[PDB]
């Protein structure tokens, strides 16, 4: 049960 | 954005001014409260009108959300028993009028540059409320600054010709609405200075998709607003962190619904096992298991309850005649073993004390901010009538805001000026004439009681003057006016 | 153009390079060249020399095997930054003695 | 993934530290201790930016 | 506690540098403890530290307060996160209305110069410069604020900002420091024979935890930074003297109240708990499914499970149940299919939210809370107990005054207006009086005037034989002897 | 003696609060890593995941909204009733909250205090 750093989604462009 | 142009106009300069002026070199942020901060590049500015969003998004992220779940929250506390109640009466004893009275306005009772600007300011003062429609929507607005924290309203100018293109009021969305503020530079490790901020606010931009009822998710793009362009406040409660503000019915969000779930509990409780309660079971031993629930379903038609209530005449569906002495049931037994018998289960015994829902309901209604006189002069009362007062002169800025705008926007006062009147251009507001009268009176009974107490020894160890000052509570220049009014009378 | 979260906003490099920044304009001009001041390059007093054309934040790799520098993003969030240190436990003191001598 | 360091110091070179310079010969030593993790802190992330 | 070229606190440095030369010149000496009372965090300090290099620098500070500063963030945690709660709230906000007291058309805490003084003017230029301290506050409209946070956190800090090109009137508004960021620190500058016994200056620099590796639970917008020294003359600070057992270990006025506030919560949690939970119905179903693997064995188990769970939802946005029509069912019946003459399908029952309470501890608790947080007996005539308490108000302004007390000073001396040594010897007193209640003041002097009063019209068959009219008035009425003459002469005069 | 006593009041409010229960179930000549499973398939699935949040006035995972009802099962694998669940005793309301004040009255005495104060 290792701790959650967070998550990434790949940003989206204009 | 050319929108704002005149607004930014008032915002650069003032910028600059903070640049140029001398209150620098401060570790801290110069500021008690308010806007969510970020650091940004140091230059005085990036290219672009919008170069902005570069730092916005990370200020507002998870401040936006949060927002959205309070202002959410403070609105579904609203919406709950009592909780309105409490609210609404707070708002009421906030905004007050009655027939034919005044209604909160501008009182220039205290020195001012020129009588001038004072009947200016009056004169204009009118349009404030105006723009708020406040006569008509006063406590409405007030009733979301108390829920929902804050206020924010969009300032509109002409634009082409400022000093009269002066408009209505257009209250912003809360949860859509952010304030943020930069700090515009760098140093050895730690910078101090020209820490101006600008103090501008965001904006979501999106009036299609709601918690409850909402559709058409577009691409987005968050825009806009200088300080200028803004009238806003916000009670002075931040949380322990960050610039998490708290409405005033925050406190609620404990209390309101321990009860609010505990009285469904105790509804609960009681329907949930009112009806009577017993498990039937046919013993189909010595059958095939696809034809021993035959035995089963058809004792189930012969002892089956087809008596449901009728709430709407309060009568049992279908149960004629009048009333059975008895309900006959019965079973045979496949042997002689304790195996076929009914199972009845336990009811919801009424074993309260019911009474902690009492003690729960007053915490609550205690939580809400309210005096005790509510379901003569005491120190709950008093001490309730300080927190409107407070509440008063929080809101208050809704006005005072648009009104010094107003006046520097048309040339009309020296933005100087209006900050060396105030210190004091308070607006002043009608109060209930009702118990304003029974205090009053009050007053007067005891002070008079006193004097009368006093009497065999004002002309002998007390004097007149001193009674009157001291006893009754008179200055020296009341007590000379009402004396040369006896004067007169007595001719 | 690579990570489509944001442009190179520091940069890191040897004196040398840091040397020639504060000795020339960074803004647009005709020439420009003299005695180095727009941006420290005394590692005494800070690794951090200041920000190129008020956009990069300019810091000197004092470490330099010969002469170089990198340049890169790091935005608002902590991801993407490309690279995190990610402590769990920092300069936590260790405390005794030897109890044969009591030595600390 | 860890690291650290020990000093160890003897008492009677605090004693004399302290007596010949006003130095404690512990909380320097902490320092020290501590600023070399530090460093190699520093080192590593510019080392592995420079890596990668 | 320098150690760098402060290009902001030098100004303020200056002055506390020469204080320090003052001290180094002192008799304050042959005292093994160190001469403090309260405040900053002491650190043992040679009398020479000529190298004074960052590793000792960083342990030589960071050595006081280590642990200091966790127990000191969490003590402010705490102190906010009750401040935040029911019954709590509301002790400081009357503790904060009176110590703080605004009113209609009325003044507001002042500086009252009634002393002896060079002159009128320099008391005139005091009492200006005490209504800018307060400006610069905004104390007149959220001086209450200031006090609040004070009293909750038990300390607060200002940093002040000096021009510093013409310091004269130079001088610019404070802003409050951030408690959990901000630390204070002192040095014991001495070491001789067997533990020094000599004049400790304490030079007193304020520094910060900075907070940047430590995020906060949310919010964290601003670190305080590392190598922070900043000297006391620099900062305006006031505190209150409750202190644990040892060290500097500095409470809040809530501190007393942790223990029952948080029992009380979960005395209270643990009722809410045991009412709500088991409220509904709550019923185990056992079926017979013998004889097979469990692949198998759980279809028989779902033709009682799932054909007897009761599919009751409670609405509880409208007082209803979900899918329950028509009006109302008169029975919750349930049936069973036996396999054989064996009673091993059945259900058993589960023990409700029974209410046996009668929650009378908690009420006890809350009075008891009510107490650790100085609410008086009257809250949830004159008294003993509304005495005490206005007493404690009383005490609590006094501490919280040096909050005026400090830049009023450094502004006058900063402005050539007092010298160092006139502002000490004049001062002694330098008193600020706090605004009060009038509703209650009367009140107060109504009944002591009524005692008078009814004291009076007793004596008198005597007062002409006995006691003197003079006497009467000294001691029953309480009047002084020139109140007597005064209110004699007025009374000759109106006689006319 | 006092605080003593006080922490027993509190201990005894709270401790036993909340609904207690175990479950049983006969797992003999089973491999302990396969009797784990007749253990598991009652533990793990008739657990009840709702919680009240101690920290606001909201229960975690309630949705639904509230059951008027709580269904569980325990299933019966041998020919006899021999699984089932059993409750412990909960935080039952005894008091007669008097000791605390006697002892709390002797104690102001004891701090050399009048007996008007309270």
């Amino acid at each position: 049960g290792p701790a959650v750093m967070g998550m990434v989604r790949r940003a989206i462009p204009n | 954005l050319s929108l704002f142009a005149p607004w930014a106009k008032m915002d650069e300069r003032n910028f600059k001014d903070q640049e140029k002026e001398d209150l620098v070199s401060i570790t801290a942020p110069k500021l008690d409260d308010g806007a969510r901060e970020f650091e940004v590049s140091s230059n005085e500015a990036a290219s672009p009108y919008n170069a902005a969003f570069q730092t916005i998004f990370g200020s507002y992220e998870p401040g936006m959300k949060t927002t959205r779940e309070l202002i959410d929250t403070y609105r579904n506390l609203m919406n709950n028993y009592e909780v309105d109640n409490a609210v609404s009466e707070i708002v009421s004893d906030a905004i007050v009028y009655e027939d034919d009275t005044e209604v909160v306005a501008l009182n220039l009772d205290k020195s001012k540059f020129s009588p001038k600007i004072k009947n200016m300011m009056l004169d204009e003062f009118s349009d404030v409320l105006n723009h708020l429609s406040f006569q008509r929507k006063g406590s409405d607005h007030f009733r979301r600054w108390y829920v929902d924290s804050r206020i924010f309203f969009h300032k509109i100018i002409d634009p082409k010709r400022p000093k009269e293109g002066i408009k209505e009021l257009r209250r912003l969305d809360p949860r859509q609405v952010q304030y943020v503020r930069e700090i515009i530079t760098e140093t050895e490790a730690g910078t101090k200075i020209v820490k101006g901020y600008k103090e501008y606010f965001i904006y979501d931009t999106a009036h299609e998709s709601y918690a409850c009822d909402g559709r058409m998710y577009e691409a987005g793009t968050k825009i806009k607003i200088p300080k200028a362009a803004v009238v806003y406040a916000h009670s002075g409660l931040v949380d322990c962190c960050g610039k998490n503000i708290i409405g005033y019915l925050h406190r609620a969000v404990k209390p309101a619904n321990q009860l609010k779930l505990l009285e469904d509990a105790v509804v609960i409780y009681r329907i949930t096992r009112a009806p009577d309660r017993r498990v039937w079971y046919v013993d189909t031993g010595n059958m095939p298991a696809r034809k021993a629930a035959e035995h089963m379903q058809h004792v189930m038609n012969t002892m089956k309850n087809r008596v449901v209530y009728d709430a709407s005449t309060g009568k049992i569906k279908n149960q004629q005649h009048n009333m059975s002495m008895t309900e006959d049931y019965w079973l045979q037994r496949r042997d002689g073993k304790a195996v076929t018998e009914v199972d009845t289960l336990p009811g919801a015994d009424n074993t309260g004390n019911m009474e902690d829902i009492r003690w729960f309901r007053q915490a609550l209604y205690m939580a809400l901010r309210v005096p005790l006189s509510r379901i003569s002069i005491t120190r709950d009362e008093l001490t309730f009538a300080k927190f409107i007062r407070e509440l008063q002169h929080k809101f208050e800025e809704v006005f005072l805001d648009p009104l010094k705008t107003n006046l520097l926007l048309k040339g009309i006062i020296t933005e100087d000026e209006w900050n060396d009147e105030i210190n004091n251009i308070k607006i002043e507001f009608h109060r209930d004439s009702y118990f304003a009268e029974l205090k009053e009176a009050e007053i007067l009974e005891r002070r008079i009681n006193m004097l009368t107490m006093a009497e065999p020894f004002i002309g002998k160890y007390i004097s007149h003057r001193t009674a009157m000052k001291d006893i009754l509570q008179m200055t020296d220049e009341e007590i000379e006016q009402e004396a040369k009014q006896i004067e007169e009378e007595s001719k | 153009r690579q990570t489509g979260r944001g442009e190179g906003n520091f940069i890191i490099a040897s004196r040398n390079v840091v040397n020639v920044l504060a000795s020339v304009d960074t803004g647009i001009s005709y020439a420009a060249q003299g005695l180095a001041t727009g941006f420290s390059t005394d590692t005494t007093k800070s690794v951090f020399a200041g920000v190129l054309g008020g956009k990069y934040r300019v810091y000197i790799d004092q470490y330099a095997k010969q002469d170089y520098f990198t340049v890169g993003y790091k935005g608002p969030n902590e991801m993407d930054a490309g690279i995190y240190y990610a402590p769990y436990v920092a300069l936590t003191p260790l405390r005794g003695s030897d109890p044969k001598n009591f030595q600390p | 993934k860890s690291r650290q360091l020990k000093a160890a110091y003897s008492i009677e070179l605090a004693q004399d530290l302290r007596a010949v310079h006003g130095m404690d010969a512990d909380a320097e030593l902490s320092g020290i201790l501590a600023t070399e993790i530090m460093l190699e802190i520093n080192r590593e992330v510019v080392d592995w930016i420079n890596y990668s």
